[PDB]
């Protein structure tokens, strides 16, 4: 009966700056009965705030928040690299118990342009009958990015496999790998292969191109 | 403004003899005056209006605890003092914490602490005091002429015919003279200040809505209240509580919203709305209707020469009269509408009386609807419209025969005696002697007795009356009615009046 | 407090639908009946006190029916 | 309703400061005293009923002091 | 007895008095309640306006 | 350790979507289409008609 | 000539879509989602459990 949503869904902020999450609960006067969960992708979360005023055991004192009824908040003044995770929340009073559309912490840094490398399919894959043209976009920030596979100057959205990581542990940037899969006969009937990468850093798409007739 | 289809419609039987009459009216009830040379009148209250209302005080029903602070001290130190006792916003209370050598002190069994919590009002009610001159009364007045189902329930339409009027009586101008046009003028002299008791009660606002409460009970309400201006309140500790004291830990907890308790505290309160002027539902006002200039024109109009028709079918008003609406297809108008109420068809002698006197066709236009009401007698009667072959009639029967009607006057008469106080004898209008002393005997009897032990609620005065009826069983000769005086009537009656 | 000492009843003019009217009949009885159902063991010995004293028959019930109404909410 | 039929008293273990304790003594008396002050004219004829019947002296007050407590809030 | 939660705090109440409470109450699962007319009221009816 | 949920109580409510279907006298019962859903609180009544 | 419709009476009925939501003891009330629609006839009850 109650709808929950957490905002901003993605927040890029440097460590040490306060992050106050604007939130709400649809079914009103929950009393407090609101929580906070931090979850890195591929892990279970961890309860941050209960009673809305109080931490669990393991969670350090940097986590806080306040609210009642509809609106609630998660206020972390000293955000940290250890705080990087997907923030979740969940409600009580009525049933069934449900969560909100989550919010990501992102540690802020300088906007980085991707390193784009487009590799022709191996001679081993051609002999296998297929051809997968891969395009690696490394160390770009922020996560907003786009890949476009231009074959002989024409964009093809078929066979496009986009594998990108999350925010890195070391440099805290994003890395993306795009893959254009074709058959060898379809690979040998098309000449120019390029993946243009547009990003908030570069006002123009980064164009890395190769032709089968070229080398 | 008119008596059409009102919940309570009461009548007035003209004895003539005077052009002035003193009548009391109400918002729901609509008085109907029928007299010789004077057409049929409608007198009722629209609502009770008040212009300016002063702010007496306010009440905070819902509070919240903020900034709990408790200063711990050692036993034998006497009083504990927290620095928060300077500001009135902080709610401070003395106390103690039983001490060992384990917690904070080197002695045992006793302690002292000062627990302060900043007071925060989440929600507060507001009251209002009524000034006598500010009270206004909108009194709809109407005279019955040629009417339809539209114009009769319409005000501005009958203002064009000058058959309806509105006005505002205040203590500054209790007398208002309004003209009915072709039927003359009437003078209405009211008593706005004395209609209600302006200082008997207040107007309390609970949440968004406002409600009526007695002003002596208003101050007797137990709940944190507020001065008119701004800040410092009283008894604000009532919405908060305390607990045991463990070391420095004591939790001041606030009571929830008392709005429901306020709605529980309201039982006989009248729901009152408002916009720029408050409109009260049940009216009480004492007015003087002067009919001197009100007269009958138009006896120059002979009977109508042509066929009638029913614009709407006849029915019973439930108040003892029968109303009909007639569409006259004849072009000979304007003409006096022939109509009567008769016992049998073979007997042309009229028996039932017309509620609306002198039915009249407005204009020569054919098929003009006319709504005229009549009061038939008890038993089988007939509504006959027209003379000669032109007449179309209807059969009516009314089972309200004077046997039961005598009690309807009697029983409701005692109901008219109840709840109206000493003004109940204003239905004794054009009075004196009996009607004058009848109110005078009840005047001091209304200023004493029932009002002295008044305030009894439902079975409280009702149950003891049955025990006071036992006082009439044990008595002596000539002393019988002495213990029986207040028992019968004035006590069990109002208990039977309101059941429920 | 606001829970008790209600405005009811005004009893001045007031022919209308008040704030609470039909619920005024359920104020005492039902809450006192929920009390005597709460404490049936009292109700057994309650009416016994009426038959104890006075030997005047019909007025012995006047004790009980009145006294059984006293105990709820004092 | 929530106004009457309070939880009080638990009376199971419970040596502590409850939600409302010191105000429990002000429940009935003060509200019934505000009623008898509200209706003094009743209180005059109230105690009269005790001296009426039974001629047994001291138990005539047992009528009054009990019956004067009946009328408030029924 | 039971444990009744009023607002944020919870409190102890007798379970026989718990069900005897007069106030709109709720079944465990979700939706349909009982006596929810008690927190609401009515008025006089003027035409279609109530 | 573990506490089961017996029931709940709604102490605070608000009125939403007031709907009153008017009918003529002698028609007997009045029926509003909102009596199907349990979320709508429906009650009979009358309006004195002229 | 003209007769108004006061009301009607259903003398013959048939049962359709029997649904019973089972619950554990001590859970208090049982609530089936069919109590929302008035077409479904719902009733409380119990099942003695082992």
């Amino acid at each position: 009966d109650i709808v929950l949503t957490q905002s901003p869904a993605s927040l890029a902020v440097s460590l040490g700056q306060r992050a106050t999450i604007s939130c709400r609960a649809s079914q009103s006067v929950s009393t407090s009965y609101m929580h906070w969960y931090q979850q890195k992708p591929g892990q279970p979360p961890r309860l941050l705030i209960y009673l809305v005023s109080n931490l669990e055991s393991g969670v350090p004192s940097r986590f806080s928040g306040s609210g009642s009824g509809t609106d609630f908040t998660l206020n972390i003044h000293p955000v940290e690299a250890e705080d990087e995770a997907t923030y979740y929340c969940q409600h009580i009073r009525e049933l069934t118990r449900s969560e909100a559309g989550p919010s990501w912490l992102e540690i802020k840094r300088a906007d980085a342009a991707p390193t784009v490398s487009i590799f022709p399919p191996s001679s081993e894959q051609l002999t296998s009958g297929g051809a997968s043209v891969v395009c690696f976009l490394n160390n770009f920030y922020p996560k907003d990015i786009n890949v476009k596979w231009k074959i002989d100057g024409s964009e093809r959205q078929n066979g496009v496999l986009n594998s990108w990581t999350d925010q890195d542990s070391k440099d805290s940037t994003y890395s993306m790998s795009s893959t254009l899969t074709l058959t060898k006969d379809e690979y040998e009937r098309h000449n120019s292969y390029t993946c243009e990468a547009t990003h908030k850093t570069s006002t123009s798409p980064i164009v890395k191109s190769f032709n089968r007739n070229e080398c | 403004f008119n008596c059409l289809g009102m919940g309570n419609r009461d009548f007035i039987e003209g004895a003539s003899g005077a052009t002035w009459v003193d009548l009391v009216l109400e918002g729901d009830s609509c008085l109907t005056i029928m007299a010789n040379d004077k057409p049929t009148l409608d007198v009722r209250m629209i609502n009770i209006e008040a212009s300016q209302l002063a702010e007496v005080r306010s009440y905070c029903y819902h509070a919240s605890v903020t900034d709990i602070s408790t200063v711990a001290r050692c036993p034998m130190t006497g009083e504990a003092h927290n620095e928060k006792r300077a500001d009135s916003s902080y709610v401070c209370k003395q106390g103690f914490t039983d001490r060992g050598w384990g917690n904070g002190c080197g002695l045992f069994g006793k302690g002292s602490i000062d627990t302060c919590a900043k007071f925060s009002c989440t929600s507060k009610a507001i009251g209002r005091t009524i000034q006598p001159e500010n009270i206004k009364y909108e009194v709809g007045i109407f005279v019955h002429g040629t009417t339809t189902s539209e114009n009769h329930g319409n005000y501005s339409a009958q203002v064009g015919a000058s058959q309806a009027a509105k006005f505002t009586v205040t203590p500054n101008a209790p007398s208002i003279t309004l003209k009915l046009g072709d039927y003359g003028e009437v003078t209405l002299d009211c008593e706005p200040r004395s209609g209600l008791n302006t200082e008997a009660f207040y107007v309390m606002t609970v949440g968004s809505k406002s409600f009526l409460v007695h002003r002596e009970w208003f101050h007797d309400l137990a709940l944190p209240w507020t001065p008119p201006s701004s800040t410092a309140w009283r008894n604000r500790e009532l919405l908060m509580e305390f607990e045991e004291a463990h070391a420095t830990k004591q939790s001041v907890v606030a009571l929830g919203s008392q709005e429901g308790g306020l709605h529980q505290a309201l039982a006989g309160a009248i729901v009152v709305e408002y916009s720029s002027s408050v409109k009260l539902t049940s009216g009480h006002l004492k007015c003087r209707l002067k009919m001197d200039k009100l007269a009958l024109k138009g006896t120059t109009y002979g009977m109508c020469t042509g066929k009638f028709s029913f614009a709407k079918n006849p029915a019973d008003t439930g108040h003892g009269t029968v109303v009909i609406e007639l569409s006259y297809s004849g072009s000979d108008g304007p003409c006096k509408i022939p109509i009567v109420s008769v016992a049998s068809l073979n007997d042309m002698t009229p028996v039932g009386r017309l509620v609306t006197v002198n039915p009249f066709v407005a204009t020569s236009s054919a098929n003009s609807k006319v709504l005229v009401e009549m009061e038939p007698p008890f038993g089988d009667s007939y509504i006959v419209v027209g003379r000669g072959d032109k007449q179309i009639n209807h059969h009516w029967h009314k089972a309200g025969s004077t046997l039961g009607k005598a009690f309807l006057t009697t029983l409701k008469g005692a109901q008219r005696l109840a709840a109206l106080g000493d003004t109940a004898w204003d239905f004794g209008s054009i009075g004196g002697v009996f009607n004058s002393i009848g109110k005078a005997v009840h005047q001091v009897f209304g200023g004493a007795f029932r009002t002295l032990f008044g305030g009894m609620s439902w079975i409280t005065q009702g149950l003891m009356g049955a025990l006071l009826l036992w006082m009439g069983v044990n008595a002596r000769d000539r002393s019988i009615a002495l213990a029986f005086l207040a028992t019968g009537g004035v006590l069990l009656f109002l208990a039977t009046n309101v059941h429920a | 407090s606001v829970s008790v000492q209600t405005h009811g009843e005004s009893s001045l003019v007031n022919k209308t639908e008040t704030w609470l009217d039909s619920t005024k009949a359920t104020r005492y009885l039902m809450k006192t009946e929920n009390w005597i159902i709460r404490n049936p063991g009292y109700a057994f010995l309650a009416a016994v006190l009426g038959w104890m004293l006075g030997s005047n028959n019909g007025q012995r019930v006047v004790f009980t029916i009145l006294l059984l109404l006293v105990a709820p909410a004092y």
